[PDB]
């Protein structure tokens, strides 16, 4: 299949010409990664009765 | 690679006479200063007469600048400037210290 | 015998096996310091001089003399320290003419000790369990996560055979100052030997992840004199 | 010194000592099955399997012999 | 019988995706997609009980 | 063919596969299988109906992937000499990996048998275990397998030579010989006096010979695929790659079973 | 013969300053935990 | 858009998905190591309320994410899938649909490992998962099953990708390129693909047999049925050691390219570098029981494994001296990739010399489950493989993306991780030699000193990772401006001494591999008429 060429064309995410700022996508994506260990801790400390 | 020093000069003397434009004179000069030796005075003279034939003055200035990097002492730099005295004078080539004096 | 704050070395030795382990560590570190001195120096004096070299030596691509020489040199060093490392391996594996045997069994977060030589005046098996003293029950001056409610008592200058196993999962009998470390596997019996040269208390810990209580299962050993051991043995 | 225990045996010279216990227990019970329970040098086996073998192991093998489930070949 | 050449010209002159060119391909692809949806959703609808420790009452 | 016409064709022989949905649909069936089996093994799901559905969807989704490789080679002409050579080399590296899976099962057997544990009786086999005798139904199986590596040899060489009937008969016989092997192991299983629950012996025995049982069911499915393709004129006298991969498969499984029969049946009994 | 000063003097002038700069770097990479213990309560009271 | 990224058969697009997933996973594994280092800061319960099972759960999650979900999908799934076809002239990979399934099993293996920590109590077993601690008596419920299925899905991924890497290298080279003419990075992915092919099937036997004991009443490792726990360790470690080399060799090939580019010299003794990489990959199958020195093996078994482990130091030291020989007499250019490569040569040597002490079985009695071991393998995995991963990104991303990065911001990032990594792991050797066990949430009070120092460095290094996340943002929003202002490096090679500024503009690139000769973002149809070499 024929695709396009250029600078922002070989990535799956949109960086330019978007309504919402790209900062919400960039740092929201890496925030969710950093936040999954804390969700696990919350569930397990809420099972031991610590909370 | 077993090449004696005498074979080194006789091969790069032949290589400076065949260079036909600026790209060739700069490419041959780059490879001549990339060994573990300082080229003989008779090789430096043929590199100056090759840059005259392509009409380029900065390449002839850079020849003596590389010479002062490659020697071991400053008295080895002087003895070259005392052998190539006429040629630097006959073609009108200045030294980089003489051109931008500090 | 006990760890100390900001310590950067072995705990003091009480057996000839731990004397020899330390001797081999120091012998090896003599040669690892020559090698680190070379590599760090060549790295430093290459960046400082060739980051300011305007003409690269692009025609140097191999050397027969140096490449053979630097293939042989690491083999000589490696062979020099393998000689005492083989001798220590066979000197610690031998258990010849011991005078007493003690069994140690690991459980889900306590130890257990059994004496079955029947030397005591009534000829039974002496056995007890050893538990860490809980934090709520500590008396002021006792050591957290180290002191136990009962300890193992052995005599000095006596060759001892230790027999180690387990009941539920894998544990590990380990005392740093005696040169002892051996897994405790459900199903088999391993053995180790010791000979203590001075009196005192020696502390250890479990060394095979065994679940939630892996940190609460310490080992404490007291070495006393021979008349003192017979009195303790004949009572407990 | 009044201390004595079993010594080095050339059949079992390695760190693994599992078979040393089990063979002394097996030899002892078959020594009393034909030469009688009481035998001066039949106590040699009894000392060795007691010295270096867990009390919970002996407890299990005794119960198995009662039901005829001991896997050792003693009869 | 032999139908290699006839299918060879149907396939090579078709605009549709590869898995759609055969005239019989509708009968496989329609029911597979429905079955594929049930087989993916249903295990996911059980993780809430697994976290909450509720077990099925097959008794 | 001038320069104008040569421009309408590729300059390299390699295959440019169009985008397909199958690789990401197989991955979802793999996760649905993993999530269902763990949940039913522990009671969170009442029965085995959801595990059945996940196995059915992993199966019919690989079929469609295989269906798209038939069309790219029979109706499109995309399998040139270089594409053919790469396919053969990928299959040899697949079987080398599967062979080392059995190599790990032979380690576990020898670890348990050379110095047997005392709770067994310090004897191999353990006391009370009645094992399978070699000169029996397992000896009929080793002959049935050796007999199919020579009827598959003359079918392959009858296709190169252009004989159709002889080719079609030497494959219909290899099919029913692997089928006979499969039901013969079924009889040998429902009659054995021990179970996979019977300690470490019933674990290493049924693992080594039970994995081999599963490959044979896969091997009989491959000879049925070749049968449809050879009878319906897909395979030609010089271009039959789906057939050579099957042939190499029947010969490695023959050697593996030979090893199982010498270790699990003659030496270990 | 040889023109200029001996190669020992020329090379000596270039390496002696670098020996001291090497030993002052490797001491920082390997001796920095010694400074933490210097300002501790456990040390020398 | 849907069918370009869910139906993909292009090797460059798939390699971008790999890197996206790899970097999202290093976030989680770094967050777990930060929670771990906060609970180890001081004696007593600190942040987890005395839940020791939870502390053990986070340690398994930390190791699995860093190894199987960050370093393997980035060094191999990312750089291997992107640069190997371009360096040999291939128009694609062999088997493009196999190449796509080997990515889409990793997202499904993450929604198996994450749901494993949320169900019942999680798996508090260690990343080696020894039985009987991991059997149904000592670990009930479905947590250890869901972790095994996660490991199964990463094995399908790495095996399928390895079969694809091997066929592509042997079958699809371009005109004139013979196996003696391959770039050194291509050799490093080729040899790694063979270690994966011969070690992964032994691990799949071990952990499937562990699943059978738990759920199907089987006695491979159960002691009441005759089984043996020590069998599992033989089967697990026969895959383990080959794995650590599956993690360093691709980084050996990256280091070769970077060091040669920023010296303007070819790699010294290039042919003996391939022979050394093959010798290390072969000797990594004969040394596995140095991980079982105290479980009761025979004394003659232990003397063999001592000498087998030591002799892997000879081929590795050839690669160390070879790298120092190419930078000697060079013209060094200290861009950001060159900084990591020089730190790799110094920090990998230190980690490898503490392994030589561990190689002797007599000395390993004082080095078992000791923090001293933890200090060894974080010097070769976190100042080793991780430093080579940074060196790669700064080396190839401007070409791959068409966007430049802020140079002086990147040198701040390098110094913050070099300082902070040393602070975490250097005192770990002091704790171990004095006798501190590993895998404990709590310790005696005499170990408080060095444990406080290491927890501080853990904050320094996490700040350096957050600066790297901003550098990615700046490159993606301001990458085109970084080329016209003076905030980034344009040329990784500068003009030669006698080469003038305008002659240099005739040939800007002087490269011994194809990849720097393409368009900046390489075309989706990169070769039509095949490339040709002499
Ligand atoms: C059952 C297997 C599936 C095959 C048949 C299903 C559907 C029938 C189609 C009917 C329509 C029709 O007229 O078709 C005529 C059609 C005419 O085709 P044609 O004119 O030559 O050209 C048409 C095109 O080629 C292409 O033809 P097409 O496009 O019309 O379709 C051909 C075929 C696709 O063609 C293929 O490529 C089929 C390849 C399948 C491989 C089978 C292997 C897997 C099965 C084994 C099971 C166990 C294995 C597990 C391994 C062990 C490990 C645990 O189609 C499908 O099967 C599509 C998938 C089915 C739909 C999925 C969704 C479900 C809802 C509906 O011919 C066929 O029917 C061909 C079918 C292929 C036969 C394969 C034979 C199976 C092997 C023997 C099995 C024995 C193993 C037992 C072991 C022993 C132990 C005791
Ligand atoms: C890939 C391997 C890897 C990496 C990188 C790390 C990184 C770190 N590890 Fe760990 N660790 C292991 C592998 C690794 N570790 C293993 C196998 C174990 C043993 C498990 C066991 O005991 O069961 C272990 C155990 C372990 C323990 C033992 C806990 C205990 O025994 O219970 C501790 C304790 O502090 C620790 C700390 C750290 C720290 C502080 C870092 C941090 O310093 C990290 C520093 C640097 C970074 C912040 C990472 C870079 C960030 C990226 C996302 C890279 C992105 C790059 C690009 C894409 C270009 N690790
Ligand atoms: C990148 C990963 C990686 C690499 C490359 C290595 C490399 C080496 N490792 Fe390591 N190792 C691990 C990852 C790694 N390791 C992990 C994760 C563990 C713990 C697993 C766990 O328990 O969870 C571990 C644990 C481990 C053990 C088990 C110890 C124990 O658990 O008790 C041993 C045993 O010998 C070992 C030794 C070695 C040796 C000799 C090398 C050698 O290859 C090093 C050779 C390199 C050099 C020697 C440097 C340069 C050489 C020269 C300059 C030559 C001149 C030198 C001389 C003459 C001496 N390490
Ligand atoms: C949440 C915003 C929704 C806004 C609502 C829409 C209203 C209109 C606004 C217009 C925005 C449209 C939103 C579409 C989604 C979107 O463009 O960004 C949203 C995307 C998500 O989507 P995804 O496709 O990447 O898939 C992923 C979904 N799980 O974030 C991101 O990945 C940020 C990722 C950036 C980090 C990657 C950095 C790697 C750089 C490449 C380097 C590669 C090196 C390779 C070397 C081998
Ligand atoms: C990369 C891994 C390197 C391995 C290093 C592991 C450790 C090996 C043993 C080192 C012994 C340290 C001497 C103890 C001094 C002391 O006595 O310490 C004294 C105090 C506290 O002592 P104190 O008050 O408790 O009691 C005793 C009071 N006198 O501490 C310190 O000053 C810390 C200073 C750190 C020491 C620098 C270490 C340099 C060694 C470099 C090794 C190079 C590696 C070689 C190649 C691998
Ligand atoms: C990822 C790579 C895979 C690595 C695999 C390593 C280990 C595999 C060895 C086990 C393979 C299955 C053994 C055959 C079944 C058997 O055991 O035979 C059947 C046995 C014998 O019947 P019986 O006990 O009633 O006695 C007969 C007395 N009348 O019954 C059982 O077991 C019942 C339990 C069912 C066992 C199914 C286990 C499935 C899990 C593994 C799935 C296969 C692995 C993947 C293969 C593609
Ligand atoms: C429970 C779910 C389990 C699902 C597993 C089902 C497995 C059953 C086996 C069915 C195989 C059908 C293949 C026919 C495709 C075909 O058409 O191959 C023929 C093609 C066409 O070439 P031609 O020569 O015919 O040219 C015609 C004249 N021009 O060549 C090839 O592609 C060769 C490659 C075939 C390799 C198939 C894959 C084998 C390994 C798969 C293993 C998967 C399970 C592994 C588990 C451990
Ligand atoms: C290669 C990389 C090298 C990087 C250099 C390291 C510097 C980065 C920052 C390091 C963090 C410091 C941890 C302090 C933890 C703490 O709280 O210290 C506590 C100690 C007191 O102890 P306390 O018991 O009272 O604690 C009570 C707990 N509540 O106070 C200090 O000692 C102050 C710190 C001393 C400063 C030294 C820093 C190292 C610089 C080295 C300079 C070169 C030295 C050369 C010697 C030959
Ligand atoms: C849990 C139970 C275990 C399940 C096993 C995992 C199942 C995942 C795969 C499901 C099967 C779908 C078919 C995909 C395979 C395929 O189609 O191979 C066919 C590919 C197609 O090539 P192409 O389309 O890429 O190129 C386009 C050219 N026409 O021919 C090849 O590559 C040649 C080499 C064959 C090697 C196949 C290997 C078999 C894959 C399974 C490997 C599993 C290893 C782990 C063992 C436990
Ligand atoms: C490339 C392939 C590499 C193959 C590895 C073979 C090298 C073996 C050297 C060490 C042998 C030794 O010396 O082992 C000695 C030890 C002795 O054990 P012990 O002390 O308990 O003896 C006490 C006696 N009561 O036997 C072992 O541990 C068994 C290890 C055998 C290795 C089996 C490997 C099989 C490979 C299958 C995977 C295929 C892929
Ligand atoms: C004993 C253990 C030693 C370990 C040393 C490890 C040190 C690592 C640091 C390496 C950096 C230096 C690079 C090597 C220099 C080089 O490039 O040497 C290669 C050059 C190239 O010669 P040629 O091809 O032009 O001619 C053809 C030559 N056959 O010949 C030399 O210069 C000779 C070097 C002297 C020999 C070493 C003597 C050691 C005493
Ligand atoms: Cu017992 Cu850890
Ligand atoms: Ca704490
Ligand atoms: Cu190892
Ligand atoms: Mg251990």
């Amino acid at each position: 299949v024929h695709f396009k060429d250029g600078v922002y064309e070989n990535i799956p995410f949109k960086v330019k010409g978007r309504k919402t700022p790209y900062a919400l996508s960039h740092f929201g994506f890496f925030a969710i990664g950093f936040a999954v260990p804390f969700v696990a801790c919350y569930v397990q400390l809420k099972k031991s009765g610590a909370f | 690679d077993e090449e004696t020093f005498e074979e080194f000069t006789a091969r790069y003397e032949k290589e400076f006479d065949e260079a036909y434009d600026l790209f060739e004179v700069q490419r041959v000069l780059n490879n001549c200063f990339s060994y573990d030796l300082v080229p003989a005075p008779a090789v430096i003279e043929k590199a100056l007469r090759a840059a005259r034939r392509v009409n380029d003055l900065p390449t002839a200035i850079r020849v003596f600048e590389a010479l002062k990097y490659k020697v071991e002492n400053e008295d080895q730099y002087k003895a070259y400037l005392d052998e190539l005295k006429d040629v630097r004078q006959e073609l009108g080539v200045p030294l980089k210290e003489e051109l931008f004096p500090s | 015998d006990v760890p100390t704050p900001y310590a950067c070395y072995f705990q003091d030795s009480a057996t000839p096996n731990q004397e020899g382990i330390l001797e081999l560590h120091d012998n090896i570190m003599f040669y690892l310091l020559v090698i680190l001195g070379l590599v760090s120096w060549m790295l430093y004096t290459i960046v400082m001089t060739y980051s300011k070299n305007p003409i690269a030596y692009k025609y140097i691509k191999h050397g027969q003399t140096i490449e053979v020489i630097w293939t042989i040199f690491p083999a000589v060093i490696l062979l020099i320290i393998a000689f005492p490392s083989f001798i220590l391996l066979y000197l610690c594996d031998e258990v010849i003419s011991p005078a007493m045997t003690i069994k140690a069994i690991g459980y889900q977060w306590y130890w257990k000790y059994e004496y079955s030589d029947f030397i005591n005046d009534s000829g039974e098996t002496v056995e007890f369990e050893s538990y860490v003293i809980p934090d709520e029950l500590l008396e002021e001056g006792q050591l957290r996560l180290l002191d136990t409610d009962t300890s193992m008592v052995v005599p000095v200058d006596t060759h001892i055979r230790f027999v180690v196993t387990a009941a539920d999962v894998i544990h590990d009998f380990a005392i740093p100052s005696l040169g002892i470390k051996v897994d405790a596997t459900p199903g088999r019996l391993n053995q180790v030997s010791a000979l203590i040269q001075r009196e005192g208390v020696f502390y250890g810990a479990c060394s095979e992840l065994c679940g939630t209580g892996h940190a609460n299962m310490p080992i404490k050993i007291e070495a006393v004199s021979l008349p003192k051991f017979l009195e303790w043995l004949n009572e407990q | 010194s009044p201390l004595h225990t079993v010594g080095f045996d050339a059949r079992f010279p390695q760190q693994n000592q599992t078979k040393h216990c089990w063979q002394s227990y097996v030899d002892y019970h078959k020594c009393v099955n034909m030469k009688g329970e009481d035998f001066a040098p039949c106590k040699v086996f009894w000392k060795t399997y007691n010295a270096l073998c867990p009390l919970d192991w002996i407890e299990k093998w005794d119960d198995q012999r009662e039901k005829g489930i001991f896997a050792g070949d003693i009869n | 019988a032999n139908k290699v050449i006839q299918l060879q010209k149907i396939f090579q002159s078709s605009t549709k995706p590869l898995w759609w060119r055969h005239p019989r391909s509708a009968l496989y692809l329609y029911p597979f997609y429905a079955i594929f949806a049930v087989a993916v959703v249903t295990p996911l609808l059980y993780i809430p009980n697994a976290i909450r420790g509720i077990k099925a009452k097959k008794a | 063919m001038t320069h104008l016409e040569r421009s309408r064709h590729q300059q390299h022989p390699f295959h440019m596969v169009m985008p397909s949905p199958w690789p990401i649909v197989v991955s979802f069936a793999l996760l649905s299988l993993a999530l269902s089996t763990a949940l039913t093994m522990h009671g969170y799901i009442g029965n085995m109906n959801m595990v059945y559905l996940a196995l059915f969807v992993l199966l019919t989704s690989s079929i469609l992937w295989f269906r798209d490789i038939v069309a790219e080679a029979t109706y499109l002409g995309d399998h040139t000499m270089a594409v053919r050579k790469g396919i053969n080399l990928g299959f040899l590296m697949f079987v080398l990996s599967e062979v080392l899976i059995f190599a790990g099962l032979f380690w576990a057997y020898f670890h348990s048998a050379m110095s047997p544990d005392v709770t067994l009786g310090a004897c191999w086999p353990p006391v009370g275990i009645e094992a399978v005798q070699p000169t029996e139904l397992p000896l009929l199986n080793t002959i049935i397998l050796l007999s199919s590596g020579a009827t598959v040899t003359y079918s392959h060489h009858a296709l190169i030579a252009g004989n159709r009937n002889k080719a079609l008969s030497g494959l219909l016989i290899t099919f029913w010989l692997i089928v006979i092997f499969v039901t013969c192991q079924y009889i040998e299983y429902t009659n054995a006096a021990f179970t996979i629950s019977d300690g470490v012996y019933g674990s290493v025995f049924y693992a080594g010979t039970g994995l081999h049982f599963l490959h044979m069911v896969m091997l009989a499915a491959m000879l049925g695929v070749n049968y449809w393709r050879m009878r319906n004129y897909h395979l030609t006298a010089g271009h039959h790659v789906g057939y050579e991969t099957t042939i190499i498969y029947t010969h490695v499984l023959d050697v593996i079973w030979l090893f199982l029969y010498v270790v699990f049946y003659w030496w270990g009994v | 013969g040889r023109i200029g000063e001996s190669w020992v003097i020329t090379e000596g002038r270039r390496l002696i300053p670098e020996i001291f700069q090497w030993s002052a770097v490797l001491s920082v990479c390997l001796g920095w935990p010694g400074a933490v213990y210097f300002f501790s309560k456990a040390r020398k009271a | 858009m849907v069918q370009r990224w869910l139906y993909s058969t292009n090797a460059k697009d798939i390699a971008v998905l790999y890197f996206m997933l790899a970097i999202f996973s290093g976030m989680a594994g770094t967050a777990m190591s930060l929670i771990i280092r906060l609970e180890l800061a001081a004696p007593g319960s600190q942040y987890l309320h005395g839940n020791s099972q939870l502390f053990n759960v986070l340690v398994v999650g930390h190791a699995v994410l860093m190894i199987f979900f960050l370093v393997m999908p980035a060094l191999i799934g990312g750089f291997g899938n992107y640069l190997l076809p371009l360096m040999i002239g291939a128009t694609d990979t062999a088997f493009p649909r196999i190449n796509n399934i080997a990515f889409w099993v990793l997202p499904m293996g993450l929604v198996c490992l994450v749901t494993s920590t949320l169900v019942e109590s999680g798996a508090g077993t260690g990343w080696t998962v020894y039985p009987p601690l991991s059997s149904i008596q000592a670990h009930s419920g479905p947590s250890v099953d869901l972790a095994i299925f996660a490991l199964h899905l990463t094995s399908i991924s790495s095996l399928l990708g390895a079969i694809n890497f091997i066929v592509t290298t042997l079958n699809m080279r371009t005109n004139g390129m013979t196996m003696h003419k391959l770039p050194l990075f291509v050799w490093s992915i080729f040899i790694t693909a063979f270690l994966l092919l011969l070690s992964l099937p032994v691990l799949s036997a071990g952990i499937t047999m562990l699943l059978l004991d738990r759920n199907f009443n089987t006695s491979f490792f159960e002691v009441s049925g005759g089984g043996d726990p020590i069998l599992y360790e033989h089967l697990f470690w026969f895959f383990g050691h080959p794995e650590v080399y599956i993690l360093i060799i691709p980084g050996f090939g990256i280091i070769s390219h970077v060091v040669s580019t920023y010296s303007k010299k070819p790699v010294f003794g290039e042919i003996s570098m391939v022979y050394a990489m093959a010798s290390i990959g072969l000797l990594g199958f004969l040394v596995w029981s140095h991980h079982m020195y105290i479980v009761g093996l025979d004394a003659d078994t232990r003397a063999y494994f001592t000498s087998a482990t030591m002799i892997i130091a000879i081929p590795t030291g050839i690669k160390i001296f070879s790298w120092l020989a190419t930078i000697h007499g060079g013209s060094i250019r200290l861009a950001t990739p060159m900084l990591y490569a020089i730190a790799f040569l110094f920090l990998f040597t230190m980690g490898g010399l503490t392994g030589v002490a561990l190689a002797n079985a007599s000395l390993d009695v004082a080095f078992h489950d000791t923090y001293y071991v933890v200090g060894h393998f974080h010097y070769v995995l976190s100042m080793g493989a991780i430093f080579s991963l940074f060196a790669g990104y700064y080396y190839w991303s401007p070409q791959i993306l068409g966007l430049n990065y802020n140079e002086k911001l990147a040198q701040i990032q390098f110094w913050l991780i070099f300082i902070g990594a040393n602070v975490i792991f250097f005192p770990m050797h002091f704790l171990g030699i004095n006798g501190m066990p590993r895998r404990i949430p709590d310790y005696p009070d005499a170990f408080a000193g060095w444990n406080y120092v290491a927890s501080i460095g853990s904050f320094i290094a996490t700040l350096s990772l957050f600066l790297f996340i901003y550098i990615l943002y700046d490159q993606l929003v301001n990458g085109l401006n970084n080329k016209v202002n003076n905030k980034s490096v344009i040329y990784n090679k500068a003009p030669d001494f006698v080469e003038s500024n305008t002659i240099f503009n005739l040939n800007t690139v002087k490269s011994s591999s194809i990849e720097f000769l393409l368009t900046s973002p390489p075309a989706v149809h990169s070769f039509n008429t095949p490339a040709v070499q002499s």
